[PDB]
């Protein structure tokens, strides 16, 4: 059938079709073209998602669900998914050393989901909004993923699609997509583009090279944690400190008191984008009194300023791993919703010395734009021509040696797909199995660095140590994703090297009962 | 793949505007998408050709034909790089011949030859074993082979695999370098019951009985070996064999030989071995395949299994010439001048 492009952002969602030459951004069923990573289980056992979902989070918050994208491929230890709890009125429990959401699902029913599973009925939400425009059935889609998404984070997000019974034919970098939206129409040749992608959740910097059709990443970094939502918090945990200073009343007790700060901050956060101050009115906010204050542009700016001022530090960086210098930049594409900033717009215009940003880009929909041509190109059917994309893995790759030390095997900026293979060998006699702990990160110690996944490989033939030559493979592939591979290069038995998957990500029996649950709402 | 094909059409375009980097990207993304893409091997091959890469554009276009034998452009362009790449791998054969005859132009006078061929004895034994993954060092081989006494918290194996290569050598230079006649698969078996005959003197002179597996090679069936060796030995005492350059005889002897891999081990040290006797017997002196060269050896061992030997064959070359260089560069003797 036909293959969607959606944008599964941390606070928005957006979903594009390309149809006849063109790209349609197709509003949901209550005329919005933008729909919230909301989902929400009324006491009646309806699962709602979207703005009804959002709409609903002040009067039961505790089972109103959001945020998952700043969840999904984290550990319960992770200190940026402790930071978020603070600010999520539903119960986060610790499963398998994962961040998981339980919530009472109607008639005193409770219901522990994985972060995946949200992600997923976001996703059945956006298949839906296609479906309701299309009036045919969706079963394939292009999914984005920020460009710092590591591997856990990419395949989460591929599971999320499977749970929403969707073929994800392709996981696609957010400012690759913004890319292709700003360049498609352009036949301007060689450019060297910076998007600047500061969406709800998560920032990505990508420095292209667009060549008629040819979209060359050349160097990304980013933040998966940082976006609209830390931008939101600050200001929450300003008021809800000010309200203890006049008041003595800590309404952090109060879930209904925090989510309705929360409403009135994202709705204040935007009217300073183009006023310079606003009037944040809660009628019965903490036991029954009423909150009003003034929040103007320069206090949202001061109580952001760290993290507004951070967002030049990835912008350097693509300089510098690129070799290119600010004059090199052809144009700035500004794309995620927090790119409306005056003070965002602001410092990216003063790093690069006045140079105004590229016209013309919707920061909401450039991502669904490029991420639907992707879907259209995939599709095979919509007559697109030779666009080619070439992008490149995030983060350093490598394997834990003898001693904890990282040995890298695939750089950051990798272009991929790409395979690398090295020999290694056993540290005792006879060893008969390598712990192959994988390592995203540029420390040269892995204590240093970010835990991807252990494999067991079992079956090393008997040996002195340091004798057996065992080939170690690390292949990503088109959707930035490891496979680990190995191979005894000596001569051996019939029976080949066995590597098992990581236990700790979801087997394909509990995808399929989620798969399974999923399907009971269609 | 319609996005292997988007991407060669870009290498075209990219090639045809001068940006070769590009291009270059643009054609290793095509062959990623589809290894086997006749087209983009053939165009690839082109663009080497254009940098004057003749025996990769070869390479390239030979690889095309393999997978389509009647791709026209392909067969085209093989037939024009054919004579070509026959000129550059014979051109360093004579460079190679030239050095031999240096290594033999030095005078009988000359007192650094006698000891650089001993170390060098010790050295093949070395790299023999240690591309292998035997841990022992140059210094310890020399201690086990010299004075009998086993080295402390060293396996019996690691040892053991040293001792047989140096019976197997002795063996050879004593008893089958000099013998006049053809090279049979008792000889064969005679060589590895010495490689093989410390660490399993039951396996040690007998071909395997069960299916075994040479890296990413797959070999003969058990059952197939004896069949396989006797073409191999018909093949080595053949006049079209003997009409070969010898680098290339040993090269085709070594590659055929673990191709087969008749052993259940020792096959590489076997395989060398046999690779070196061929050497000697025509006049070259013994070549080694370094220990740090492991990771290229398997590669253009993996490019034979794939269709083509030639890169294995100069991987021999280069070792062959490394060998004569270092030996002459031992050897050099420094002249002292009167002032005058
Ligand atoms: P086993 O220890 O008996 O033999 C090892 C030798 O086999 C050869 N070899 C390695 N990898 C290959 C491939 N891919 N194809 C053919 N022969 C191969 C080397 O000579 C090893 O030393
Ligand atoms: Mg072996």
């Amino acid at each position: 059938g036909t293959v969607v492009g959606i944008d599964l952002g941390t606070t928005y969602s957006c979903v594009g079709v390309f149809k006849n030459g063109r790209v349609e951004i197709i509003a949901n069923d209550q005329g919005n073209r933008i729909t919230p990573s909301y989902v929400a289980f009324t006491p009646e056992g309806e699962r709602l998602i979207g703005d009804a979902a959002k709409n609903q989070l002040t009067s039961n918050p505790e089972n109103t669900v959001f945020d998952a994208k700043r969840l999904i491929g984290r550990t319960w230890n992770d200190p940026s998914v402790q930071q978020d709890i603070k600010f999520l009125p539903f119960k986060v429990v610790e499963k398998k050393t994962k961040p998981y959401i339980q919530v009472d699902i109607g008639g005193g029913q409770t219901k522990t989901f994985a972060p995946e599973e949200i992600s997923a009925m976001v996703l059945t939400k956006m298949k839906e909004t296609a479906e309701a425009y299309l009036g045919k059935k969706v079963t394939h889609a292009v999914v984005t993923v920020p460009a710092y998404f590591n591997d856990a984070q990419r395949q989460a997000t591929k599971d999320a699609g499977t749970i929403a019974g969707l073929n994800v034919m392709r996981i696609i970098n957010e400012p690759t997509a913004a890319a292709i939206a700003y360049g498609l129409d352009k036949r301007e040749g060689e450019k060297n583009i910076l998007v600047f992608d500061l969406g709800g959740g998560a920032f990505d910097v990508s420095l292209l090279t667009i060549d008629n059709g040819v979209f060359e990443v050349v160097a990304t970094n980013g933040d998966t944690h940082l976006g609209g939502e830390d931008f939101d918090q600050r200001v929450m945990e300003h008021f809800i400190k000010l309200y203890k200073k006049k008041t003595g009343k800590d309404v952090r007790k109060d879930n209904r008191a925090v989510q309705k700060l929360r409403r009135e901050v994202e709705k204040a956060k935007r009217a300073l984008s183009s006023q310079h101050q606003a009037r944040i009115e809660i009628e019965s906010f903490f036991e029954g009194e009423d909150f009003s204050e003034t929040l103007t542009r320069a206090k949202f700016e001061e109580l952001n300023m760290d993290l507004f001022r951070s967002t030049m530090k990835p912008v350097q960086k693509v300089l510098e791993d690129s070799d290119l210098k600010k004059s090199d930049i052809d144009e700035i594409v500004l794309v995620g919703g927090s790119t409306r900033i005056p003070k965002i717009q602001q410092l990216v215009k003063e790093f690069f010395n006045g140079k105004e940003p590229s016209r013309g880009i919707n920061p909401d929909e450039a991502v669904a734009y490029g991420a639907a041509v992707q879907a259209g190109v995939l599709s095979g059917d919509q007559d697109t021509g030779d666009l080619v994309l070439l992008d490149v893995c995030p983060l350093t790759l490598g394997i834990e040696t003898v001693g904890g030390v990282m040995t890298k095997l695939i750089p950051r900026n990798t272009v991929v797909p790409t395979k690398k293979s090295q020999i290694f060998s056993t540290a005792s006699d006879n060893q008969p199995t390598f712990t192959i702990k994988v390592y995203e990160g540029e420390r040269p110690l892995t204590k240093d660095n970010h835990l991807l996944g252990t494999f067991d490989l079992t079956g090393i033939p008997p040996a002195p140590r340091g004798v057996p030559q065992i080939e170690v493979t690390f292949e990503i592939d088109v959707n930035g994703i490891l496979r680990v591979t190995a191979e005894d290069k000596g001569t051996g038995n019939k029976n080949k090297i066995t590597i098992t998957n990581d236990q700790n990500r979801l087997t394909p029996e509990e995808i399929e009962r989620m798969v399974n649950d999923a399907e009971k709402f269609a | 793949s319609l996005e292997a094909r988007a991407a060669l059409n870009q290498a075209l375009e990219m090639k045809r505007q001068g940006k070769r980097e590009k291009a270059q990207k643009l054609f290793m993304h095509a062959l990623k998408m589809d290894p086997d893409f006749v087209d983009a091997l053939t165009e690839f091959g082109i663009f080497s050709e254009e940098d004057k890469d003749i025996i990769q554009a070869d390479y390239l276009y030979t690889r095309a034909l393999t997978i389509s034998p009647y791709h026209e452009k392909a067969l085209v362009n093989r037939d024009r790089t054919l004579p070509l790449v026959e000129e550059i791998d014979q051109r360093y054969f004579s460079i190679i011949d030239s050095k031999v005859k240096k290594v033999m132009s030095i005078p009988k006078g000359n007192s650094a030859l006698r000891r650089v061929m001993e170390e060098t004895y010790y050295h093949h034994i070395y790299h023999t074993v240690a591309i292998e993954g035997n841990t022992l060092t140059l210094s310890e081989i020399r201690h086990i082979l010299e004075t009998r006494y086993a080295v402390p918290g060293k396996s019996d194996e690691e040892q053991n695999e040293v001792i047989g290569m140096h019976a197997a050598m002795k063996y050879i230079n004593t008893t089958l370098v000099s013998r006049i006649g053809s090279v049979t698969i008792s000889d064969v078996l005679e060589i590895h019951r010495r490689v093989l005959g410390y660490v399993d003197p039951v396996e040690a002179g007998r071909f395997r009985t069960t299916q075994v597996l040479v890296g990413h090679h797959i070999p003969p069936h058990p059952q197939d070996v004896e069949k396989q060796m006797q073409e191999f030995v018909q093949w080595l005492n053949s006049e079209e064999a003997m009409n070969l350059h010898p680098v290339e005889f040993a090269a085709l002897a070594h590659y055929k030989l673990v191709y087969i891999a008749p052993f259940i081990d020792g096959n590489g040290r076997t395989s060398r071995l046999l690779m070196n006797l061929i050497l000697m017997q025509a006049g070259y002196p013994p070549i080694t395949i370094r220990k740090e060269q492991r990771s290229d050896y398997y590669h253009v061992l993996e490019a034979a299994n794939e269709g083509d030997v030639r890169p294995f064959i100069r991987f021999i070359a280069k070792c062959t010439e490394t060998t004569l260089d270092t030996l002459l560069f031992a050897t050099t003797e420094y002249s002292v001048a009167l002032p005058e």
